[PDB]
């Protein structure tokens, strides 16, 4: 079959038929780093305000945890 | 029929094509 | 003529229309036990049956003649209705239109019988005197604001828990704006209406559009009720100094047009936000410095905007408000001097992050600056945070606020110097650190850790 | 669904996108009526500046 | 009325852009108008300052 999708309604006949991008490729690698640090120890709008609560912690919890290894580094600089 | 009902459910009058 | 072509198709306005019809009122009884006489009936009859079908202004005069005279509700508010019929349609009373038009007496005398018994009422009347005055062959300013200063039609607008009375009412008020010269006059009365106008607007917010109420949601009566609301204001704020006025007194309610743009995919709805904001950010506007200040700091203008500009709507107009509003507030605060900035936080003891205030550069630039006597204000800088912490105690809103900030400015400038290091041992402020990672608040404990390792680099590598 | 349903729908949709483009158009010549008085209020004052 | 509507929906979506397109042409002209009624504004500034020139 040949579909014609417009573009006022393209998102939801997409959702819909998934029911019946270096933007997410970059925040794919963002999630993959917080799932990497914790194993360390829906509308547009509503995607564009949790990508941002993705990227507003991804930020502080990679600036703390590189602002812990280089400390631990210091720590065995020390010891040492 | 799921194609039909939902185009017309939440308004924006551009209705699509479905050609075979 | 055909007058307004607004307020005869209008959904809040047919359901008053249908309590107005369903009751038929006699006027041949009234007239003849006396309370109008047999020429005003006679007339009011043949009124109905010219709306039904067929071929008159001229029998505009007995029903304005009606209406003055009797005092019963009922009787007048079915002659105001098949008044307002036929001011609308151009099917169907363009003499009509003519004959108040010509003669501004009947608009006068019309106006008369606005403020009168029931809700119903004045919203008729109300619609009628509003049309004639948007033609642009009459204009009375003293009818607008004297039509303001009343009760009854400002209590019908406060009203927001019945559609109708408010959907008609903020629509009379806005059509009347649209002139130039009324914006001037409704201003005046302002401070009654418009905190009701930001009521809906933040209603509209907190209600969640992933279900349907019929009262405001993403249905047709909604969308209109929000829409009117932001075009009256966004009239009065066109004029220089009332959109410089505006943020002053209304930032609070302000700040919620950012959050509407953000949960509606209606054009109508955000474009207008967005706008009003633009407006108001506009090099014209006296003090636009401080408000978009104002807007970028506390209502979180600036990273709310640059979002949006990812996520684009349709139409060009709304990209271009995205746009142009996005340059005044980023442009704004970088363009002002690094050493400025930095001098006038410190000196008035209230700090807070700002983009160029945050940035590594603005604090390259300005280590040299600062010696005059080993850095001294560097070491004033660190002597305020030292002296929040002991005086006044910790964890209040105000003091709270500086050290996070006091933090992230001594964090850089360490890191960049490594003199700095003798100065924190100086003034004792190496200690107040440690303290700090102790002080409760993740903000506040996450600046102390930041503090402390640019420290520890330096002395022990 | 039906013929009646489809036509129900019809009513409605052909109703929100004209009037939509009838309330941003509205909203088009709103700013029209800002910007008559802002280009004339500047081009006016800078040659009556010049004219005193 | 299936085959017919989506036809009406079509010419619908060209209407809706004509609309707001002739508020975007009427918004231009509005532009001309207050270059021309402003042109006018100022020779009539000349005669009023040629006026109190022509008295003193």
């Amino acid at each position: 079959v040949q579909l014609y999708i417009p573009l006022e309604v393209i998102r939801e006949v997409t959702f819909l038929l998934g029911k019946m991008l270096r933007r997410f490729d970059e925040v794919e690698r963002m999630v993959g780093f917080l799932n990497e640090v914790v194993e360390k120890h829906l509308s547009l709008e509503n995607v564009n305000d949790m990508v941002k609560e993705i990227t507003d912690c991804e930020s502080r919890a990679r600036q703390l945890d590189e602002s812990l290894d280089s400390l631990r580094s210091k720590l065995n600089d020390l010891l040492e | 029929d799921s194609l039909k009902d939902y185009i017309e459910t939440l308004g924006s009058e551009y209705s699509t094509v479905f050609n075979v | 003529m055909g007058a307004t072509k607004i307020l005869m198709d209008s959904t809040h306005f047919n359901e008053i229309r249908s309590i107005i019809r369903s009751r038929s009122v006699a006027w041949d009884a009234l007239a003849r036990s006396e309370e109008l006489s047999e020429i005003d009936a006679s007339t009011a009859k043949a009124l109905e049956s010219i709306l039904v079908k067929k071929n008159n202004g001229k029998t505009l005069i007995p029903l304005i003649h009606l209406l003055s005279t009797s005092d019963n509700e009922d009787c007048k508010k079915s002659v105001q209705n098949l008044i307002a019929e036929l001011l609308s349609s151009d099917k169907y009373g363009d003499d009509t239109v003519k004959f108040f038009q010509e003669d501004p007496k009947q608009l006068e005398q019309l106006f008369d019988v606005s403020l009168k018994g029931d809700f119903q009422t004045v919203l008729i009347s109300g619609f009628n005197v509003v049309s004639l005055l948007v033609q642009n062959g009459l204009h009375n300013v003293k009818l607008v604001e004297k039509l303001l200063k009343n009760n009854n039609l400002i209590n019908i607008l406060q009203n927001i828990e019945q559609m109708d009375t408010c959907y008609v009412c903020i629509r009379l008020l806005q059509e009347l704006a649209v002139i130039p010269e009324y914006r001037d006059v409704i201003w005046l009365h302002e401070k009654k209406f418009m905190p009701t106008l930001f009521k809906i607007l933040q209603r509209a917010t907190d209600s969640q559009l992933a279900t349907r109420i019929v009262a405001t949601n993403s249905n047709h009566l909604g969308i209109q009720l929000q829409y009117h609301s932001l075009l009256l204001i966004w009239l009065l704020t066109f004029n220089p100094v009332f959109a410089n006025e505006l943020v002053q007194k209304y930032l609070s309610d302000f700040l919620d047009l950012l959050k509407l743009v953000k949960i509606t995919i209606k054009e109508k709805v955000s474009r207008l936000c967005i706008s009003i904001i633009l407006q108001c950010c506009s090099t014209r506007v006296k003090q636009h410095k401080k408000v978009i200040k104002q807007l970028l700091l506390l209502g979180n203008a600036l990273p709310t905007v640059q979002s949006l500009s990812e996520r684009k709507y349709s139409d060009e107009e709304l990209r271009q408000d995205i746009s142009n509003l996005k340059e005044i507030l980023e442009n704004e605060y970088q363009e002002l001097t690094s050493f400025d900035e930095y001098v006038a936080e410190l000196d008035s003891k209230l700090l807070c992050w700002s983009p160029p205030h945050v940035d590594n550069g603005f604090w390259s630039d300005n280590i040299d600056e600062f010696k005059k006597d080993n850095y001294k204000i560097f070491r004033q800088l660190i002597e305020l945070l030292q002296a929040k912490v002991r005086n006044g105690d910790v964890n209040a809103k105000q003091e709270k606020i500086i050290i996070q900030v006091a933090l992230n400015d001594i964090t850089h400038v360490v890191e960049l110097l490594p003199e700095s290091i003798d100065v924190l041992d100086k003034t004792g402020g190496k200690a107040d650190i440690m303290e700090l990672l102790n002080h409760s608040d993740s903000r506040v404990k996450y600046e102390a850790l930041k503090a402390t390792q640019a420290i520890i680099g330096y002395t022990f590598k | 669904l039906t013929p009646n349903q489809v036509n129900d729908e019809l009513n409605k949709m052909q109703a929100f996108i004209r009037k939509e483009a009838e309330e941003k158009a509205k909203e088009i010549q709103l700013k029209a009526d800002q910007e008559y008085e802002i280009e004339k209020t500047n081009i006016v004052r800078n040659e009556t500046n010049n004219i005193d | 009325s299936q085959k017919n509507g989506i036809a009406t929906l079509l010419q619908a979506e060209k209407e809706a852009h004509e609309i707001v397109s002739k508020a975007r042409k009427y918004r231009q002209d509005k532009l001309k108008q207050a270059k021309t009624d402003a042109a006018k504004e100022i020779d009539s500034y000349k005669i009023q300052k040629d006026k109190e020139l022509k008295e003193f």
